[PDB]
């Protein structure tokens, strides 16, 4: 290989002018790629990019987000609203659970939240809460995530916690700490030649992160998508799936199904019995040298496994394919 | 609140039951999502028979449209408030100026 | 009919003589419950949770 | 009147103003228009209507 | 249901509403089903469906392939009153038009 | 009416505006569009048509 | 946690030129950034050989007239502007090309050089009428990028084609993906001359865009 001339982009000042808004000069440039790379990095900082937001929010003495509390001149909703805006980076984490705790007279702000030694809190102005009278008092617990590109409650409808208490309330997430993203591309007085420009990319983000990484990982992100745009062997899938149960499905199926006491569901978990796909074919001559398993707990076994058309201590020597 | 309005829509909401207009002029006692209670202060009544009012305010109710009429406070406490002036907001308002 | 008198003899039978007609979240829609509510008949055993 | 208010805040006094695609970032040939309108989101929707 | 532009569409095609079109196919997802595999019986298929588990959507994509769709307006003054497109599913609850009909 | 006054935009023949009679052929002319320089609704200017 | 790649990939070839891709796993906005980024990419920052200058006996402006050929300066100029010239290793040569006679001038009339590939030798030129005409010029071949107009004694200038893409189309498209539902499926649609394949013409584009923005990486991890 031995063709082209072509030059090379690099960082010059970036000028931090507050701690949201931010400018990043990128001066060694041609006319063409000074005017494309523009787009490029405007769309995918403006969309794929990280950052951390709030999921779910734990309130003492609050059910559901339309109730209210004493005390609280503002509603749970707008309470969840404020906590959507809060500006959080997270260390080297993807889960935290932020606690607060405040009382009295006054505005609770994100200063009342417990300083944790990963979290950085970027405005801990951020208002939250407006307590009124002095015995009034809150206790909630937040939790945040890493994510990328909104993604609301909606969403998840129901695969995640297959418990979930009722107190906990699924608040919407905004991922990206990218507001606004400008671009310019402007002649560029490259003390060299005569026909170069400086793409200027105006930034103005939250404070959540830093423009280095920004700029960084988006270029990583190009970068790795074009990877697939050299070599084009037209792979294709395979397909062809199985359609041949050599077994009822139900022995898929977790010994949760069941649904029986907490003592025999504690002994199947102890016995490493996780399917019922090793319940079925597990005989009372086993069942019986468990621990803190009796005539109820058996009993009760082999009722919720008869009435489900199964029995006890079976045998299907062809467990399990065949992945 | 509408950037582009008439100046009508400040008349419209408080002409409606929909937000909670201030029965008597005085200074904000107690402020919460729940409810508001002011002082009467200047001039209450004939007797003198306590001053103070209290104001419930609906929250989070159906309409016969299944739409969401609720309440909010738009004043901070201890404020002073004169009479006939927006103590809790409603449904499509913003203190007083309607807000469809 | 015969061959569900077989299948639930195959499965168990639990023939209960009730049916069901419990009131159901319409397909389609999805919230949260924010206020129930049970207004009982004058001379009704009334509910544990009403 | 509104193009006295156009002014005093800093705005073409025209409400022209030329835009970028996003998709492919090139200016679009004419000046368009840019503004704020009040606009409500009324009744019917769809979910009801399906 | 509510009608929307579509652009990307050709002039023999429609935006069809996913949760719509999966109720509308019902008796041919069901057969469809039964037929390839996956469901065991009809009722399995009226399960597997009811609990809408992702392969039914590529067996949909099957059912209503080839299967043309007639639209039709309120105001029919005229034969192009009711007129005929090919299913195209769309996430969404809105029936997409191509706009040149 | 959107695309009808879409190719009536493609049509109006301005004179000049970064006009000129360079001519080339046909689908050539779609690169010399991207690639600016040339304006569009000019000049006219010759091509050669098939 | 961070991203999916395109792994369904299509590529029909309606001939040795014009070529259909598709790439159909790929998220929001991704495949209008590529698009329009590999577009502008093909249409400039490509190399290639064009004719950039013309000099022609008994001919020192556009506006004048030959004898003996069917057609002008300016068609001429045009039917050069179709030359697709692959040279080994210059960045500049000069072609002689002397013809006389009847018919068409076609590029295999002109002078067979080592370096010089011509990639379509049928490449109609000119047309001469009578027996008594001949032509003679001196056509000179540069080494370039993107597309170079008129704004650049007997020096015809010509429009330089530094691009072997002739046209560059491309479609957005919404995937059907059997996991996600707000994705896109990018279709290049490109049309090219001779100098090279879209094979290696887009993966060209791809990787010309990759010399820049790869300042910025780093790995590590």
């Amino acid at each position: 290989g031995s063709v082209t001339e072509f030059l090379k982009p690099r960082l010059v000042d970036i000028e931090q002018v507050s701690s949201t808004h931010a400018k990043v000069t990128l001066e060694p440039l041609e006319r063409g790629f000074g005017h494309t790379l523009g787009n490029a990095l405007r769309r995918i900082l403006l969309s794929s990019m990280p950052g951390c937001a709030v999921t779910e929010v734990e309130i003492d003495g609050v059910l559901h987000e339309y109730s209210t509390k004493e005390g609280v001149q503002e509603d749970i909703l707008e309470i969840l609203l404020n906590l959507k805006g809060l500006a959080v980076r997270v260390q080297g984490k993807d889960e935290v659970i932020l606690t607060l705790n405040k009382s009295g007279i006054g505005p609770v702000t994100a200063a009342d939240i417990t300083h944790d030694g990963d979290v950085e809190i970027v405005k801990p102005q951020h208002v939250i809460c407006h307590l009124t009278d002095e015995n009034a008092s809150i206790s909630m617990r937040i939790k945040v995530q890493r994510g990328r590109g909104y993604v609301p409650a909606s969403t998840r409808i129901h695969s995640e916690e297959d418990e979930r208490p009722i107190g906990r309330l699924l608040v919407d997430a905004c991922y990206s700490p990218v507001e606004r993203i400008a671009y310019n591309v402007e002649a560029a007085r490259v003390e060299q030649r005569t026909d170069l420009d400086k793409l200027v990319i105006e930034m103005e983000t939250n404070g959540t992160i830093d423009p280095e990484e920004a700029i960084r990982r988006a270029a990583t992100i190009l970068a790795e998508q074009l990877e697939a745009f050299v070599d084009l062997r037209d792979v294709r899938q395979p397909e062809v799936k199985e359609e041949k149960p050599e077994f009822d499905p139900i022995l898929l199926r977790p010994v949760d199904d069941l649904e029986l006491t907490v003592r025999s569901a504690n002994c199947l978990k102890a016995e490493a019995i996780h399917y019922i796909g090793d319940l079925v074919q597990r005989t009372e001559v086993e069942l019986l040298k468990t621990p803190n398993l009796g005539k109820k707990s058996l009993t009760e076994i082999k009722d919720v496994l008869a009435s489900r058309g199964l029995s006890l201590g079976m045998r299907l020597e062809n467990w399990p394919p065949a992945s | 609140k509408p950037l582009v309005g008439t100046g009508m829509e400040r008349a419209v909401a408080v002409d409606s039951g929909v937000t909670a207009v201030a029965k008597r002029g005085g200074v904000v006692q107690y402020v919460d999502a729940s409810r508001i209670v002011i002082k009467v202060n200047e001039d209450e009544m004939y007797p003198g028979e306590a001053g103070i009012d209290i104001y419930n305010l609906t929250k989070y109710t159906r309409s016969n449209q299944n739409t969401c009429i609720n309440q909010m406070p738009c004043v901070s406490l201890g404020e002073p408030v004169e009479r006939g002036d927006v103590l809790a907001d409603g449904p499509s308002t913003d203190l007083g100026e309607l807000a469809l | 009919t015969p061959e569900e008198k077989l299948l639930r003899a195959i499965f168990g039978e639990k023939a209960s003589d009730v049916k069901d007609s419990s009131l159901r979240v319409p397909n389609g829609v999805s919230g949260t419950v924010i206020d129930v509510q049970v207004f009982t008949r004058d001379g009704v055993e009334k509910d544990k949770r009403a | 009147e509104i193009k006295e208010l156009l002014k005093l805040g800093d705005l073409p006094t025209s409400g022209q103003i030329r835009l970028y695609d996003g998709r492919t970032g090139e200016q679009f040939e004419r000046p368009v228009t840019v503004g704020y309108m009040y606009m409500l989101k009324l009744n019917h929707l769809v979910d009801d209507k399906m | 249901s509510v009608i929307t532009v579509g652009p990307y569409l050709r002039l023999h095609q429609c935006g069809l509403p996913k949760k719509m079109a999966l109720e509308l196919f019902k008796p041919f997802i069901y057969g469809k089903l039964e037929l390839r595999g996956l469901a065991t019986t009809i009722k399995a298929a009226k399960k597997m469906v009811e609990r809408e588990e992702a392969v039914v959507w590529d067996i949909l994509d099957e059912v209503i392939r080839e299967h043309p769709v007639l639209l039709n307006r309120a105001p029919t003054l005229h034969r192009l009153g009711i007129q005929a497109f090919e299913p195209v599913l769309i996430e969404g609850k809105a029936i997409q038009l191509h706009p040149l009909v | 009416q959107d695309v009808v006054l879409g190719l009536y935009y493609m049509t109006r023949d301005c004179v000049n505006a970064k006009g000129e009679g360079m001519v080339l052929t046909g689908p050539k002319e779609a690169e010399r569009l991207y690639r600016s320089g040339l304006a569009s609704l000019h000049a006219r200017v010759k091509v050669r048509i098939t």
